[PDB]
RNA sequence: UUUCUAAUUUUUAUAUAUUGAAGUAAUAUGUAUUGAAUUGAAUAUUAAAAAUACAAAUUUAAUUUGUAAUUAAUAAAUCU
RNA sequence: AUUUAAUUUUUGUAUAUAGUUAAAAAUUAAUAU
């Protein structure tokens, strides 16, 4: 007995990359970002610094119990565009725990609203020493 | 040294569905023919080997033939020559005479004149040996009808009466075939089946003027033999000197077969011909239920050598085999 | 057991890529259980092959030991008022959080500072009074709920 | 080549020129039934037709429902597709978006009147 | 047999000629199969060789007896031989 | 909830059944619909198991001492046809 | 139902005992004590072969 | 005019959940994913049976028992009259679920009843399965015409149609009035005769055993070399005597007449004669065998 | 599904698409960075010809590069080319910008200083029009 | 597989008294309750009942037809008896459209109104005609439909190839592959179609060229364990076990081994719809095929999905044929605001969270 | 063991014609009569001296 | 096993069914005796009593009822 | 599908109480001329 295991007709062996110029791929996800700023679910942004930190109010309306309301720091700025990536990875220590989660930013339930003016490379660093002693001193032992 | 990956006995070759199909054999051989049928186990060979191995016999066409439905009949104007040789025999009884007469129907509507002597000798000699009934009377009445002689049916059926026979059940539909097919209207029939009702011979579970239809248009379906249009106006036989299937069936099983042994037909019709100890008769009831699915089902020893071998029975035939015509159609 | 197998189709991966992602915490990884118990777990060693959230504390009530770290400090008569775990005891666990990145079908995907638990009895019903950490959303399913009254708030 | 592949590679073009063979000569019947009277029997009613299976509908041994379904395409339909041209969508159709979701039978009676054919099971 | 039936009646034919031409023509696989397609198979009495005017087989089965199934791969080690 | 099949069975022939139209106490329109109220019931006992071939009955009056009317070897009665 | 290792072994033991002809082989088959009483001749499997049950 | 399917507010409140026809992690049943090679119709199992495959389905010929594939052409005494020879359709395990064919459809249109007269409004007589067997309303006609009713005879409504067929031991007065048996002892015969089967039908009737009343069946030596003769007449007064065919003996009769009886009993109930009620019932109907 | 259908890693092939998924991981698929260590059969990457470590393939492109440009014609030898017209295109990418960054990222890679002082002089005035594809791949025919 | 065998009903009992309605044989001419009476009347059977008018089965029938006109409402569904289904007219069970070529273009991730979170491949489909209509012999069950895609130049194409595309009289595709359609979903060669021939909550099958990764080893291309790191193991970090038992010496076919990994055609089955941008003609699926961006990849329909049919009544009846849009309506006016296309809610409760029934509102919170 | 003897085995013989003859043609072990019953069709022409 | 040839021993031998005999009637030494809580033909043991035929059972806590009433059913006739 | 949950019917049956299913979980899809 044996098996092919590799198809390479005409069908599927061709690739449509050449032909790819006729699609304005970005132009699209712009446009496809920008049906989603327009629900709601995202508002923009235009930032490399002034975001590197800030103050997120996540409001997960998670239907556990009720919505979860965080104060948050964030440090990641994932995309710094109003694209689909989103990515704050706020810290949000939530009482007396420490998790850093990052929201997709293009969620509808998943919304948050920052704050700039605290973006210091200094309260910035005031957090991720806060999660690097939390990080090392959680692993039970 | 445990849990593997790949848990299952899914078969490596056993793959393809049609020879192998995965279905648990448990509910897969409900549909195993153990009562398998078309595909027939019985050669041409056995065909004949199984007709002598029941000492049945082949006769030339004119004596008579498995018809088209396998079944033999008998042809007439050799049906007569039997009741010219066998009339004075001990063993020739009463529905015997009657049923020569029936077969020599479908040529005294083809012969009405050289054959309507034979049907009153049956009749004028029925009578000297057994007194007088109705079978010989519903007979050469229904024989009168087939002629287109009306005139005799009605010539018969008043001497019902005048030898105190009350006109039989059928002694009315011999009349009302009468006064149909011998170009006579309604109201000749129509008077005759609203007797029967009255009487209570015939019975009718419909309003009186329907059941007299349903009468008629089966009394047409059977048109006369020289007509066009019916049953009996068909005059195609099939000629066969054997049933081309000897182990056809009339029932639901194997051992409800069509064709039995003379040496079992006989043990039969004596049955059917003494007391009836176990099972009751004239009743529509059958104490002895139908069951030939809880039976026996099983090739046995005759299953698969076929038949045993009884020498034909078959003459030396001193008369000279001469071939000296083709006859056919009566 | 759950296991996978790795063949660039199954395959744990890290968690960061998506719901599904990967590693179950096998037999023993030491949680840090946060009831109000004598449990002081810096140690409580986890029993039961397997424990996530996507691999869903609603089905399997994971058996837990307690390597206990066993007191910050206790006494009084020889037997008292039992929430004070033996050094050896074996309970069904009922996981908090984890110090992995559990993605959810949300997209969110959230990695705490330490991996905890609460004890909970063999018929779970949660040795503990308060929680001093927070719990997932894997938590609030009425398997454990109806005895894990919501003893705080989720996240 | 095996038996059965054998059998096949060597019946596979000789049951394809038995069925055009059929085909071939179904045209050849389609001719002399034209001058010829209505029908007779000749395999049913002798146009290229299929009749029609009022029988379809059964209670099986175990007492469930069995539907047989008979589909005659019609081979001057189908034609009639690769010429003509569609009509326009009702965009009632394609404006609306297909559930995702079914939902599972509810049994009901049809209206006061309790007929309803499953013979019961309460 | 009649498992293979349902699939298709005319191999349940072609089966047994192998079993006939494989009777004495096994040796060389050229002389196993060309018989083979010599014969044409038919379910049913139809068939594309009116043009070729086939002759009927004036042949009645000689054996009235029936078909013991004996096994492919039935080995008889000793034969009555003369010489015991 | 008694044997949760719950719908299991649903199917009675058109033979063997008795007849299609019931209700309860209302009536439609048609100024005649007292019909039953009537009952949900099993099929006849086991359906055919038990009995697969059924012999032909005629109607009652047409059965019971059927007369033995016939013509040249056929019985002709007012519904029935059949060479005795 | 116990295979009666031989035919001749069987017995009727109750009035609702009878014999049946399932598929070739003699059995008992009774409506009471259902299969409390019944037995089955011993024989192949109703769908046997040539190669399998010789 | 009710909704086939439950909502999705009828099925949230009952505590229930959707079915996911979606990206579920189930089995999402769908046989014929790789195994049916060719078109597959939308018809969710129709190659199951065979073998979830659609290999040879060109043959027409398959292993057919009785009132299958080529049978048609064989005289089977059920399936001559329990199936067109022509739908006859293939082998057992390859139903079909799913023929489907080529050509101009013909659809012959349905057949009419015969012997009724077009328009003739009948009364309708509504039967249903709520009846116990027991129910008059049970084995008669459904749709009564005018055609089909008995003039001659007083008759209010067509007769019935089927008739119970069970076995009776003992001549229980069911309808009849009065059970005269007449013979004429200067006939005589040694033997099982009719002299002698219509005489231990009175025993038989007289018996202890029958719940025939027996101050009410009446012997009758005839003279005229009468043949026993055996007369029973009903509430109605329609007397009926029972052919003695030759061979004939106690457990025919007390048959014959007993089976008639459900039959005359009906025709009185169908001319308007009010019915009794029966004590015995022959037809097993409120019973069930125990053990 | 809802992760990658192959995860966090697995090395695709020579002629594959970027098929583009949701990932951790980091590739560029463009190369438009200036005398660059990257060599590979990615897209991000120039073509890797073989030698002994990354780091005399760096060797490699220095001697070969500092070559080129000293006379402006050399004659290289299979993967060496495809690698080394990039690098043609970057040094002019390098010698364009002419901020003494640049001079130096050129500095920090030419085996001798004339070199890194020749080609800030010549390839602006030369290649003042030219915005791309400055180095000319023609094969000769005899292989070695 | 069990669930999925259908009723089970014998050939050998499809007779007259199963027939849930009344069971009709055709006399060749019209059809009628009883059996065909042989005109040779020697051909019947002896004691065989003819029947000609059976009291007990023209009274069963004479109760069905007209208690349909008396009772219309209750019998409706008893319609389809008499008045069969016309050929055309998108039978429900019986009609198969065929699909339409794409291309993978780039991947998104979209949510629902509830928080669900799904991968979004959007694919291109640039092009798609048919091309040429197909049989096999004219017989049933094998038709094709051949759907061009991605208008090419002729160069492009080797001249053996576009030879046929300029024979056909359509614009020189790409790249075409062929569907089975049932021969009411035909339509004329040369029909351009657009994308909502799909609706937005439909299940597609997709099939393409999974990348191609080479020459993998065995750990790779299946799951294989093998080898401690440093628990000895001399050299044996990934190579195979045992490959036949002992004693077969056969290597038995089918063993896994080390393979080509995966350039292969491979099939998603029920992968629902996500959007339809009918004016760039994307389309939305949120799954992550393993595909090199470009690769044609072809859209059929799921057939039957869990038992049930997929274009069913309660749930969507599509454009038969296929979608054709309407004259007034084209695409150089509107915009990408007005040419999206959405679905349903694909899954009924957000994910994160369990379904409303785990989850336990205050109320049992407040056990007490 | 042995080879299996793949000879070629003579055919069985064919039936005879009817009897009609009333000699006891069918007579198989008789003095009179060859075993051979082949009275074929053009055998008259093979008139023997 | 000199070579051409002729020939009498052949992977062809016979397989257990017809018949779920199921209607035909109040009784009567007698519910023997013994052992037995009880036992009446069917607990236990005991079994050659009688007369006007029906004691090796089912059934019941015991009985009565109620099943049951020593019968046609010839594979032998080899098949070659 | 063989590391079992929560629904929902815990009523049928009797000292405790069943049975189609659904959601979730064990996370992955496969075509040689
Ligand atoms: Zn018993």
């Amino acid at each position: 007995g044996y098996t092919r295991e590799r198809t390479n007709r005409h069908f599927f062996v061709s690739r449509a990359n050449a032909f790819f110029s006729r699609l304005p791929i970005s132009r699209i996800q712009r446009a496809l970002a920008m049906e989603a700023i327009k629900k709601g679910s995202m508002k923009p942004w235009k930032h490399t610094k002034e975001q590197i930190i800030g103050s997120p109010i996540t409001c997960n309306f998670e239907y556990n119990p009720r919505p979860v309301r965080l104060i948050g720091t964030v440090m990641d700025a994932h995309t710094e565009e109003t694209s689909i990536k989103g990515g704050l990875k706020v810290y949000a220590r939530s009482e007396e725990a420490n998790m850093m989660l990052w929201i997709p930013a293009g969620n509808p339930k998943l919304k948050y609203e920052v704050t700039a003016a605290k973006g210091s490379f200094e309260h910035y660093l005031d957090e991720r020493s806060k999660w690097d002693e939390a990080w090392l001193t959680g692993r039970a032992r | 040294k445990g849990w593997t990956h790949n848990p299952g006995h899914t078969r490596r070759g056993g793959k393809n569905l049609a020879w192998r199909p995965k279905i648990s054999d448990a509910k897969l051989s409900q549909f195993v023919p153990l009562a398998l049928v078309h595909p027939r186990r019985h050669p041409n060979n056995w065909q004949e080997r199984q007709f002598n191995a029941l000492g049945y016999t082949k006769w030339p066409k004119d004596i008579g033939f498995y018809n088209a439905g396998d079944n033999f009949e008998v042809t007439p104007e050799a049906a007569w020559r039997l009741y010219v040789h066998a009339r004075d025999e001990p063993y020739w009884g009463k529905l015997h005479c009657e049923k020569t007469i029936i077969t020599l129907l479908p040529v005294v509507e083809k012969a009405p004149k050289e054959n309507m002597e034979r049907v009153l000798d049956v009749f004028r000699h029925y009578l000297k040996r057994y007194g007088a009934d109705h079978y010989i009377y519903n007979a050469v009445m229904q024989a009168a009808a087939f002629a287109k002689n009306y005139e005799q049916a009605e010539q018969l059926f008043k001497e019902m009466e005048t030898l105190g026979l009350e006109p039989n059940a059928q002694s009315y539909v011999n009349m009302m075939l009468a006064a149909k097919l011998c170009g006579l209207p309604p109201e000749k029939s129509e008077a005759y089946f609203k007797r029967a009702v009255k009487d209570g011979a015939m019975q009718s579970v419909m309003r009186m003027d329907t059941e007299f239809r349903m009468w008629m248009d089966q009394l047409d379906r059977l048109g006369s033999f020289t007509a066009s249009s019916g049953y009996l106006s068909v005059n195609e036989e099939g000629a066969k000197p054997m049933p081309r299937d000897m182990w056809a069936i009339w029932g639901w099983h194997r051992s409800e077969s069509k064709f039995i042994s003379r040496r079992d037909l006989i043990m039969q019709q004596v049955r059917a011909r003494v007391h009836s100890g176990k099972e009751l008769v004239g009743t529509v009831y059958t104490k002895t239920r139908r069951q030939p699915w809880a039976k026996f089902n099983g090739m046995l020893r005759h299953d698969y050598n076929g038949p045993s071998y009884r020498a034909p029975t078959i003459f030396p035939d001193a008369p000279e085999y001469t071939n000296e015509a083709g006859h056919k159609a009566f | 057991i759950i296991r996978r197998k790795g063949s660039y189709r199954s395959r744990w991966g890290n968690g960061t890529e998506g719901y599904g992602a990967g590693v179950p915490l096998s037999d023993q990884v030491k949680l840090h259980c946060v009831d109000n118990t004598n449990c002081k777990h810096v140690r409580l060693i986890a029993k039961a092959t397997a424990e996530r959230f996507a691999h869903c504390r609603v089905f399997p009530a994971v058996a837990h030991r307690v390597s206990v770290q066993r007191f910050k400090g206790r006494g009084g008569g020889g037997e008292v008022s039992r929430h004070r775990v033996k050094p050896g005891n074996i309970y069904w666990v009922c996981l908090f959080t984890r110090r992995q990145t559990n993605t959810r079908m949300s997209g969110l995907q959230t990695n705490f500072d330490r991996n905890t638990c609460i004890i909970m009895n063999d018929q779970r019903v949660p040795l503990g009074t308060r929680v001093m950490y927070c719990a997932g959303r894997h938590v609030n399913h009425k398997y454990h709920l109806k005895a894990v009254v919501l003893a705080n708030f989720f996240v | 080549d095996s038996f059965k592949e054998h059998y096949h590679r060597v019946h596979l073009p000789r049951r394809l020129a038995l069925q055009r063979y059929i085909k071939r000569e179904e045209a050849r019947l389609s001719r002399h039934k034209g001058k010829a009277v209505a029908a007779a029997a000749a395999a049913g009613v002798q146009p290229g037709e299929v009749a029609y299976k009022y029988n379809r509908w059964w209670v099986s041994n175990d007492h469930e429902f069995v539907h047989q379904f008979a589909f005659v395409e019609d081979p001057d339909v189908t034609r009639e597709k690769r010429n003509t041209l569609p009509l326009v969508t009702k965009e009632n159709i394609w404006k609306e978006p297909q559930q995702t979701f079914f939902l599972p039978f509810a049994p009901f009676v049809r209206v006061v009147d309790y007929a309803k054919d499953p013979d019961t099971k309460f | 047999l009649s498992e293979m039936y349902e699939r298709d009646p005319c191999m349940v034919m072609w089966w047994y000629l192998k079993d006939e031409v494989n009777r004495h023509f096994v040796r060389k696989l050229k002389t196993r199969t060309a018989p083979l397609e010599k014969a044409w198979l038919y379910e049913d009495s139809v068939h594309p060789h009116a043009e070729k005017n086939p002759r009927p087989l004036v042949w009645t089965d000689t054996a009235t007896m029936g078909w013991r199934y004996k096994d492919p791969t039935f080995q008889r080690r000793w034969s009555p031989n003369q010489f015991m | 909830v008694r044997t949760e099949d719950f719908f299991s069975k649903e199917a009675v022939s058109h033979a063997r059944r008795v007849s299609w139209a019931p209700h309860t106490t209302e009536k439609k329109v048609g100024a005649f619909a007292k019909l039953s109220r009537s009952n949900f019931n099993d099929p006849l006992p086991v359906s055919f198991q038990s009995e697969p071939y059924f012999e032909e009955e005629i109607e009652a009056y047409r059965a019971h001492h059927r007369p033995d009317v016939y013509v040249y070897k056929y019985n002709v009665s007012p519904t029935h046809l059949s060479l005795r | 139902h116990p295979g009666l290792v031989p035919r001749d072994k069987l017995k009727l033991h109750c009035e609702f005992c009878r014999f049946h002809w399932v598929q070739d082989t003699l059995v008992v088959r009774c409506a009471a004590h259902p299969k409390e009483h019944n037995q089955r001749e011993i024989w192949l499997e109703p769908t046997w072969t040539w190669g399998k049950q010789q | 005019a009710p909704a086939s399917h439950y909502t999705f507010a009828n099925l949230k409140k009952l505590g229930l959940c959707a079915p996911q026809v979606a990206l579920s992690r189930q089995p999402r049943l769908r046989p014929h994913v790789g195994h049916l090679n060719g078109l597959v119709y939308p018809l969710p199992y129709y190659a199951m049976w065979r073998g979830n495959h659609d290999k040879y389905t060109y043959n027409q010929a398959t292993p057919a028992r009785w009132g299958e594939g080529n049978t048609n052409t064989m005289y089977h005494q059920h399936y001559a009259h329990a199936k067109c020879p022509t739908d006859y359709g293939r082998g057992g395990r390859e139903f079909q679920f799913l023929s489907v064919k080529r050509g101009k459809l013909k659809r012959k249109p349905l057949p009419t009843v015969q012997y009724v007269d077009p328009n003739s409004k009948p009364q309708w007589v509504f039967k249903s399965w709520h009846n116990p067997l027991s129910a008059p309303s049970m084995w008669e006609r459904e749709v009564q015409y005018p055609e089909h009713t008995p003039a001659h005879t007083g008759a209010k409504r067509p007769l019935a149609v089927v008739a119970p067929k069970t076995s009776h031991k003992h001549l229980f007065l069911m309808h009849m009035e009065k059970v005269t048996v007449t013979v004429s002892p200067l006939l005589f015969g040694y033997g099982h005769t009719l002299q002698k089967a219509a005489l231990d039908f009175y025993r038989r009737g007289l018996s202890a055993r029958s719940p025939f009343p027996s101050d009410k069946m009446f012997l009758y030596y005839s003279i005229d070399h009468i043949t026993p003769k055996i007369e029973v007449t009903w509430l109605d007064g329609s007397v009926y005597v029972p052919p003695l065919i030759e061979g004939v003996k106690a457990q025919d009769l007390i048959q014959m007449v007993m089976e008639q009886a459900w039959l005359a009993a009906d025709r009185m109930s169908a001319e308007g004669r009010v019915l009794n009620p029966i004590a015995i019932d022959d037809y097993k109907w409120e019973q069930l065998i125990a053990f | 599904g809802r992760p990658p259908p192959v995860m966090g890693h697995a090395k695709r092939m020579r002629f594959a698409g970027v098929d583009d998924n949701p990932s951790v991981t980091h590739k560029p698929w463009d190369t438009s960075e200036p005398l660059m260590a990257d060599y590979g059969w990615e897209r991000g990457k120039l073509p890797k010809f073989r030698a002994r470590s990354p780091f005399h393939r760096q060797q490699i492109a220095r001697r070969m590069v500092t070559e080129l440009i000293r006379k402006d014609y050399v004659i290289v030898g299979g993967a060496r080319a495809p690698a080394l017209r990039i690098l043609a295109d970057h040094v002019v990418e390098l010698a364009k910008a002419g901020d003494t960054d640049s001079r130096q990222q050129l500095a920090y890679f030419l085996h001798d200083p004339l070199m890194v002082d020749k080609a800030f002089d010549e390839y602006p005035r030369r290649f003042r029009d030219m915005n791309a594809k400055y180095a000319m791949m023609t094969r000769l025919k005899g292989r070695r | 597989w069990y669930r999925c065998y259908p009723s089970l009903m014998e050939e050998k009992d499809r007779d007259m008294y199963h027939c849930y309605y009344p069971y009709l044989f055709d006399h060749g001419d019209k059809m009628s309750l009883y059996p065909k009476i042989p005109d040779n009347p020697r051909e019947w059977q002896v004691e065989q009942l003819q029947t000609t008018y059976d009291a007990i089965r023209e009274d069963k029938y004479d109760a069905f037809v007209r208690l349909r006109a008396k009772f219309p409402e209750l019998y409706q569904d008893t319609y389809a008896w008499d008045n069969p289904p016309p050929f055309g007219e998108f039978n429900m069970f019986y009609s198969v459209r065929f699909g339409m070529i794409g291309v993978k273009a780039f991947t998104c991730k979209d949510y629902d109104d509830l928080g669900n979170q799904f991968d979004c491949t959007a694919f291109w489909f640039p092009d798609n005609q048919i091309v040429k209509h197909s049989t096999r012999n004219g017989d049933v069950g094998t038709d094709k439909v051949y759907v061009g895609a991605m208008n090419v130049p002729v160069e492009f194409h080797k001249p053996h190839v576009a030879a046929f595309y300029k024979a056909a009289g359509v614009p020189v595709k790409h790249v075409s592959a062929g569907f089975p359609v049932t021969p009411d979903a035909y339509a004329p060669v040369g029909t351009k179609l657009d994308v909502r021939h799909f609706k937005p909550g439909q299940e597609v099958t997709i099939t393409f060229q999974n990348t191609d990764y080479g020459y993998q080893g065995v750990m790779f291309r299946h799951g294989f364990d093998g080898g401690y790191v440093w628990l000895g193991d001399s050299k044996w970090q990934r190579r195979p076990g045992c490959m036949g038992a002992e004693g077969q010496k056969r290597i038995y076919p089918g063993h896994r081994m080390a393979g080509q990994t995966g350039a292969s055609a491979e099939t998603y089955d029920g992968v629902p719809v996500w959007r339809i941008d009918y004016k760039n003609s994307l389309i939305y699926l949120p799954t992550l095929i393993d595909a090199d961006v470009g690769t044609y990849v072809k859209f059929r329909d799921t057939i039957n999905t869990k038992g049930y049919t997929l274009w069913n009544e309660h749930r969507g009846t599509p454009p038969f044929p296929t979608f054709i849009p309407s004259e007034e309506e084209d695409l150089s006016k509107l915009a990408t605001d007005e040419g999206q296309l959405t679905s349903p809610p694909l899954y009924m409760y957000f994910r994160d969270e369990f379904a409303a029934a785990q989850l336990v509102t205050q109320a049992d919170v407040e056990d007490a | 063991s042995s080879k299996k003897d793949r000879t070629f085995k003579v055919m069985p013989v064919p039936p005879p014609p009817p009897a009609t003859t009333a000699v006891e043609q069918r007579d198989d072990f008789a003095d009179n009569r060859g075993l051979s019953a082949t009275t074929r069709t053009l055998s008259p022409t093979f008139r023997m001296f």
